[PDB]
């Protein structure tokens, strides 16, 4: 948990009386870097690129970039080590949780149990099948932006507690009726339909809603919450990175196949080699920003959104 | 169903692909003067970050009514 | 003609599609100027997003036009 | 039944988007100097905002015309 | 048969389309030299004002294009 | 009969809207230059909307097509 | 008859392309010329001379829209 | 079907136009030799409009290659 | 097969495409103005990286609805 | 008959057009920048004139696409 | 091909690849610009320009093979 | 068979007329850049025509590519 | 069958020639600096033209799928 604090302490200072959010962080982002990590069998050279810097450390190397002239601490980079391992783990359970690999034999014999062929060897995920592995894909990661939102915005409302700026402390649970009732109107239009109980959240939903409203005419306030209203959605984001790493290492896979087999003999041996070449490429170019973006998105849409506007000393 | 579902199906990308353009002519005006801004000064991340997230508000559109109306047709 | 249900998802998406970057055109050139502003005057925030809040506003129309012809089906 | 009643829809995008467009390029020019005649002095707000809103009279016809083509269907 | 009907209807749209953009991309820049040019000088609003109230004028004939085509009916 | 009505009709509606938009391109950038030579004096007045009136040609150009085609309608 | 409609969108879509190209070139000539009259105002001829020299390019469409017109 | 003329005829305008367009955007930036001449030297006329009337050789070309169109029927 | 499944691709492709386009043009803005950032302050190379490729996310959503256009193949 | 040919005509005029477009947009910049050269000396007038003279090699190539195709008319 | 599935497919396939192209160009041209007025000096530290330069080159790619596959497994 | 052996031309004069506005924006922006060496040297005609003639390769492929199939009917 | 030849020319023609249009605008631009470069000494001639040389291989791409795909044939 300690380690983890660095990231944050890169911005400005808290003020005494607000929450520490650092152990937010250790917990959630590991598994949402977690989805583009169908790359498993090229995460263990990042297990090695950690063995490797741990080197380092216990020869307490101070580093030097040539590239960027950069100085390195060492004792920094045993808090990193400690970091990785967490996102090593959530790379291997995750890779597990995706089911196909490469290793598959399905192309040649049913051995993994698949719909397809009922093997003995259980995947959960094809990759290939979209009627219900999308609905999952999206539910998700639909879930778990909602459940921060919702912890952010109370923890800003029982901060706003304290103090007597509790007039905003109003406009909080206001974002909440908002967020329910057009949660309740949106399940209700492309759902099964039903609204009764349907009709009732939505009805509190914006009664409560406009219950925040009489406290004053905020002129600043209104357009705003369609906005983080969007900001929820943006949370879709996660699944559509992983798969578009996963179909990626998968096709590029299906291609060392059909170079190796499908050109007859004369291909046996050659196809694998470039297959690698090109995921490794492919990967040293993409993984730096899929590992960016989970970050940055806690990091702007709740860290920085419910206390990191304001003061600093 | 007769050979239609091409038409419904052209109309989405059009939507989605506009709406990532005008997310990207407001972000490449915004950005330069952003980190022109905090090129000279180190205390201006976050009121420069919350201006370049605003256009992302703009590409939630587009992607929900192709969901909706796939789930129609 | 059973084709003409078929036809109606372009114009909805191609509504909001181009009325996407007619909106972020407006907050293109205004988004810099704001920076700008901000970058030598920090009470000066909130009568800067007000502007950058104006170009918002007419989003709504093409997508309520979508609504009210799904409404046929 | 022609495939008249679902060509209607496809006409009024063409209309309303673009003008969107038009009204968000207009809008673009003027209030970047808008805001910094706000930032240099905060007495000219009105003489200023009444230049900020005034292209949205297309619009206005823009959904008056798509909607009167929608009520002949 | 019978779509020419639906035909017409583009063809409104995208005349009183073509006309609200070029309106809008003609004021801008007018816009523009106004509000700069009377910062400096608040006498000439009467001036300034009647000069870019102008190039507006053209949206009065797509207007009567959109209602004397659709008036065939 | 049919399938030829609505062709007239949006070759017309096409030609006046590109031709408004070509009046309005015209009359943009000439029109700020025209702001400022207007601030320099009021003598600049007349002589600056000499200028302005020309381009409205191509507009009048434009109507006079639809006329004619829909009087051979 | 259906090309009897093609030629409307041909002659309409031609004449519309030659009033933007007959409507951008007034860039420059007219920031030029109002300059000039705002440094001479014995510049008119001088300056009426450019402004008409673009205006003709819609004459040859015009033209050929109306002589594709008798076709029929 | 015989319709051989319309297909052609649609091609013969857009030539012409486009045409018109590239001696447009042709003559729009060489207006420098206007106030190159008055503001320096006026003598320096007919050096000025040399350059004037050569773009619009393309659009003598497009005349003919448009004309033999016609001809064909 | 079938022709709506070839008239399906082309939705994916231009949304594709043009969001393409809207990334890149967002970068080459960011990208020139953190270089001349960099060109005499090299430390702040770690803190444009992040602005010079974060609207990187427009092209993920239209490979997402391409592969969910694809799956009703 | 006459369908199978007659939509060449588009293809050949839409080339030439667009490579007068480009031919044009060469010419206005170099034009722009030769006109210095000879307002300041009238002795490099000459390789002036040379250097504008270059971009010609793509209108007479779309000519003889166009003629390759008149021939196979 | 009762269809004609594959001119529908390839018309997309290109137009895809021709924008991606186009916007890859776009942002390669201003980058490209800046790098080469930097490097007027900056031969200790050109390399920073050659990376940047470098990273835009991602944008085809995905479009690329998209275009690629969307044809090549039928 | 049909007019698909028309079809096959159109996609020649796409091919010719990209590839000439292409160049024609490079040679514009080129060429125009590059006459500052000939307003001061001579000798320096010969490195800026280097620069000016080298990147037309594109020209040629579209030239290829219509002698690679103008000859299948 | 032989029924959609000209559809894949012409999406191959369309690739390639806008692959080239995009390798144009960059070209235009990195010229534009490369002949100002130059115009100081001879040891910058080698370092600009490797920037020049990169963006070919955009054209190479769509030349490459053109032909692949010309195997179809």
């Amino acid at each position: 948990a300690k380690p983890f604090e660095l990231l944050v302490s890169f911005l400005n200072t808290p003020k005494y009386g607000t929450f520490d959010p650092t152990p937010v962080v250790p917990v959630f982002f590991p598994f949402w870097f977690g989805m583009i990590v169908g790359d498993i069998g090229y995460a263990l050279l990042f297990y090695l690129v950690g063995r490797w810097l741990s080197g380092y450390v216990k020869r307490n190397e101070p580093l030097v970039i040539d590239l960027f002239a950069l100085k390195l601490k060492p004792q920094v980079i045993g808090k990193l080590v400690h970091i990785l391992n967490w996102m090593v783990f959530w790379t291997v359970v995750w890779g597990v949780i995706y089911g196909e690999f490469f290793g598959t034999f399905l192309e040649h014999l049913g051995v993994f149990g698949t719909p397809e062929h009922p093997g003995l060897i259980p995947i959960l995920i094809h990759r290939i099948d979209t009627a219900k592995t999308a609905n999952l894909l999206i539910l998700l990661s639909v879930a778990f932006g909602v459940v921060l939102v919702f912890f952010g915005l109370a923890l800003r409302a029982y901060l706003g507690l304290k103090h007597r700026h509790m007039a905003h402390f109003w406009e909080g649970v206001g974002y909440l009726g908002g967020l329910v009732g057009v949660l309740a109107l949106a399940a209700s239009y492309l759902g099964n339909l039903q609204a009764g109980w349907l009709q009732g959240l939505m009805y509190l939903g914006f009664g409560v809603f406009l219950l925040a409203v009489l406290m004053s005419r905020i002129w600043l306030m209104i357009p705003e919450i369609f906005t983080q209203a969007g900001h929820i959605l943006s949370h879709i984001r996660i699944y559509a990175v992983g798969a578009a790493g996963g179909i990626l290492a998968g096709l590029l896979t299906d291609v060392g196949f059909a170079l190796a087999e499908r050109l007859g003999l004369l291909g046996v041996l050659l196809g694998l080699l470039v297959a690698g070449v090109l995921h490794l490429l492919i990967l040293l170019l993409t993984t730096l920003g899929h590992m960016l973006q989970p970050i940055r998105l806690l990091w702007v849409e709740f860290f920085t959104k419910f206390g990191f506007y304001e003061e600093n000393g | 169903g007769g050979l239609d579902r091409g038409l419904i199906a052209v109309g989405m990308g059009l939507a989605v692909g506009l709406a990532a353009l005008g997310t990207g002519v407001a972000q490449a005006r915004i950005g330069a003067a952003g980190v022109g801004a905090i090129a000279e000064d180190r205390s201006n991340f976050g009121t420069a970050l919350i201006f370049l997230l605003l256009p992302e508000t703009l590409v939630i559109f587009g992607l929900l009514i192709a969901f909706i109306l796939n789930g129609r047709l």
